[PDB]
RNA sequence: CACGGACCAAGGAGUCUAACGUCUAUGCGAGUGUUUGGGUGUAAAACCCAUACGCGUAAUGAAAGUGAACGUAGGUUGGGG
RNA sequence: GUCGAAUUUGGGUAUAGGGGCGAAAGACUAAUCGAACCAUCUAGUAGCUGGUUCCUGCCGAAGUUUCCCUCAGGAUAGCAGAAGCUCGUAUCAGUUUUAUGAGGUAAAGCGAAUCUUUAAAUAUGUAAGAAGUCCUUGUUACUUAAUUGAACGUGGACAUUUGAAUGAAGAGCUUUUAGUGGGCCAUUUUUGGUAAGC
RNA sequence: GUGAUUUCUGCCCAGUGCUCUGAAUGUCAAAGUGAAGAAAUUCAACCAAGCGCGGGUAAACGGC
RNA sequence: UUGACAUUGUGAAGAGACAUAGAGGGUACCUUUAUAGUUUC
RNA sequence: GAAGACAUUGUCAGGUGGGGAGUUUGGACAUCUGUUAAACGAUAACGCAGAUGUCCUAAGGGGGGCUCAUGGAGAACAGAAAUCUCCAGUAGAACAAAAGGGUAAAAGCCCCCUUGAUUUUGAUUUUCAGUGUGAAUACAAACCAUGAAAGUGUGGCCUAUCGAUCCUUUAGUCCCUCGGAAUUUGAGGCUAGAGGUGCCAGAAAAGUUACCACAGGGAUAACUGGCUUGUG
């Protein structure tokens, strides 16, 4: 027969994630020297819908 | 049917026969009559069958009374026996 | 059926050429011997792609085999084969009727 | 009778017919005249030895070989390298 | 693959066309009775159209 | 009341080849086949030719092998002339 | 039918043939989809259908045998033509007559048995001579007690009434190949069937 | 897979398909190991997964 | 998906066998021992 | 930072593998007796009533003896119902089995000896192309069995009981070949059997399509030959 539905997902033709409105990738801070041997102080500026 | 024979080449099997019927065609015509008018063991006409292109001498018909020297690679039993009736020998050339 | 262990039949071994005493045996097929001609041609042909190449016989209908009965002489030891008809129960020697 | 013809292949592509048999012969004799003017005093072919043929069927005959030897050229009294310029074939093997 | 063959299954357990790992050997003659009555151009089964001998 | 045909002109279907069988014509005949090739030329024609080679003159064997007159190449029977 | 939203639509862009895409009909993918279109392999294969082009002369069939995964077809035999060859009255014949065989059907019979005691008509086998008969004795490793016999002969004897009738555009022999291998009807016999253009 | 809501979903792990914290010497390839032989070669012992055996599972196919 | 071979090295322990290195020791033998070695799990 | 002589990657090997690829998915067939079958033979139908894919070292051979099925008249037990005995008994019994033949000093029943159910290859009969397979009959050369002897015996009293090519395997010879020349293993040959194709003159093989495709075939009912009506 023809190719069933779940075999056709992995091509990524029309199934790619909708990503126009996303703010950015939600990651922690990159582990530098100051975060590995002390602390650093940061300000939260706005909390926002993604 | 039989056994198989790998790499056959018809140069190991070249051996054309020659009946004692012919046996005088190898001598040319103008020399043919002279040795028939001689029963001499002194002068027997030498026949070299290998130069004519004949492997084996076979005895089929009967030859005249004249003694003949025959040179060949192979002769048979009745072919060699019939020449000794005429008083001729067979020299096995190779 | 029931055949005797001893049987006096004609021999041929360049000396006997007469009715001499024999001993009975039953024929059994030999070992397959994979270095024969047919096995080596069959093994080279199955090697590779293509799957099965020779026919493989399926439809069996017979229920018996022919009794093949070879007889060993006791003087010259020349063996000679001899056959019977198709039969189902084949014992030999004992149980005289 | 059974007769074996080997024509299942696409044989009509590879058919060569020799209409140039009388054409190439005329174009070959013009080579043996053009060479005979370039090689102008010289006899157009080297000198060939005398050789007895192999293979029991044919050993009764004698045949023109390829070249003489390093030995037959020495016994005639000349070197091998001077022999090829005079016009004499030399086979080393 | 090598195990799920007709020749290699019957050796594990210990002839009509269509015997499988499924139904049985006897079900194949049974379930072919739904297509049994046909005449092939051999007349159809249970209609022989012949006169027997009634003694 | 099975299929094709409205009418006219022009096209339109047992062909060529390789290996053969029976038969017939011609050449030579224990031989035969010049044309792969060479020589020659009025130039793809014609004419000439060497050594080979193919088939034939011996068969039978799976083979190693062996290999055809007792005799007017025989006796009997029927035979054209 | 629905008409503020799972709405409608322009442009841009993404997915391409055993692949796409599908709120799922095997739908749609340039009037083509239970597998697009283009060119090549390709003049693919057909045991099936249709067609096959001038005239006269002579001869002239088959639907049947056995085998085949054979039943719309092949191979084989039969029937047919052509080429002729050896010879020339000749061996003969879809026929009768004389002689002698084999049959078990209709009838007859159950005071025959339980399915034949008897036995036609029509059909059928073989003879009607020269490759014969007769006489005599030659050969042999067979045969006999034995040259006894068998078989083949040497030699001798018997002509066209030489062994019934009628007839005989010759008789014998050999190659070689075509088409056919779907049949059907009537008298008489008979099966199966109530009977049937069965 | 099923198809809002209200309401209700009983029994069977034999087959079939899964599954495993199970079992252990039943079958069991190549490679390697041992023996015989002049050698090619042959017979042996050993042998992973799977299979086989044992356990689980039915809002898994199902049989109700 | 599972096994073997290759990629693929080096250590310290352990369990063996040999090569070597002396002593003893009833062409040898063989219980012993040292070391500097080559390898087997 | 993590991990480390393991993973990864390469090559072979087993397990799984309609997710995918290619293809297939037969049309009283081999036989023997009776009858249909119409006085040689041959002769059909999805005619017909029945048998076979076996069985037996004797149920094969040879020789000697003997008479069966059945009835009548009788013998403590014992009767219709064992054994005994006589009279009649053309077979009314029996022979491995279907069926048709044939069989009485036997082809049956009992005893005596045995392996001819052997070796070598031809001729012939049946189906038939007068090919094969099967089965059968009569001889010749051996070597045997048996019988006092003639004779008989090449399986079963006659008609049914079965199998090519390639491959595997044994027996025969102790032979032939391994092609540079020998030895020893190994392999291939000539001769004669076996292992089997029951679709039995011999392919290795599951379904569905109403989504269907193609090349072709075949329809049309209602006049049999007085064919149909009211009386089982």
């Amino acid at each position: 027969g023809r190719v069933i539905r779940n075999q056709r997902k992995g091509a990524g033709s029309i199934f790619t994630s909708h990503t126009r409105l996303r703010q950015g990738a939600a990651k922690l801070r990159t582990l530098d020297y100051a975060e590995r041997h002390g602390y650093i102080r940061g300000i939260v500026k706005q909390i926002v819908h993604d | 049917v039989g056994m198989r024979y790998f790499h056959k080449q018809q140069a190991h099997f070249w051996k054309p026969v020659l009946n004692l019927d012919k046996l005088w065609t190898l001598i040319p015509e103008d020399k043919r009559d002279q040795y028939l008018k001689s029963a001499s063991k002194e002068t027997a006409p030498v026949i070299d069958t290998l130069a004519a292109g004949y492997g084996k001498i076979l005895g089929k018909g009967r030859i005249p009374n004249v003694p003949v020297i025959v040179k060949a690679r192979f002769v048979s039993k009745l072919a060699e026996e019939k020449i000794r009736a005429a008083g001729g020998v067979v020299e096995l050339i190779a | 059926v029931n055949v005797p262990k001893t049987r006096k039949t004609y021999c041929k071994g360049k000396t006997c050429r007469k009715h001499t005493q024999h001993k009975v045996t039953q024929y059994k097929a030999g070992k397959a011997s994979l270095f024969a001609q047919g096995k080596r041609r069959y093994d080279r042909k199955q090697s590779g792609f293509g799957g099965q190449t020779k026919p493989v016989f399926h439809k069996k209908a017979k229920t018996t085999k022919k009794v093949v009965l070879r007889l060993e002489c006791v003087k010259c030891k020349t063996r000679a084969q001899l056959t019977l008809k198709r039969c189902k129960h084949f014992e030999l020697g004992g149980e005289k009727k | 009778p059974i007769l074996k013809n080997h024509f299942r292949k696409h044989w009509q592509e590879r058919v060569k017919v020799h209409f140039d048999q009388a054409g190439k012969k005329v174009s070959r004799r013009n080579a043996r005249a053009t060479r005979a003017a370039k090689i102008a005093p010289r006899p157009l072919d080297l000198l060939r030895p005398v050789v007895r043929a192999p293979t029991v069927k044919y050993n009764r005959k004698v045949r023109a070989g390829r070249g003489f030897t390093l030995a037959e050229v020495k016994a005639a009294g000349l070197t091998a390298a001077y022999a090829r310029t005079i016009g004499i074939a030399v086979d080393h093997r | 693959g090598t195990g799920k063959k007709e020749k290699s299954r019957r050796i594990r357990e210990g002839r009509v066309k269509g015997e499988n790992f499924y139904r049985d050997s006897k079900r194949v003659k049974f379930l072919n009775m739904y297509t049994s009555g046909k005449e092939i151009r051999r007349a159809a089964s249970f209609q022989d159209s012949t006169i027997p001998d009634a003694r």
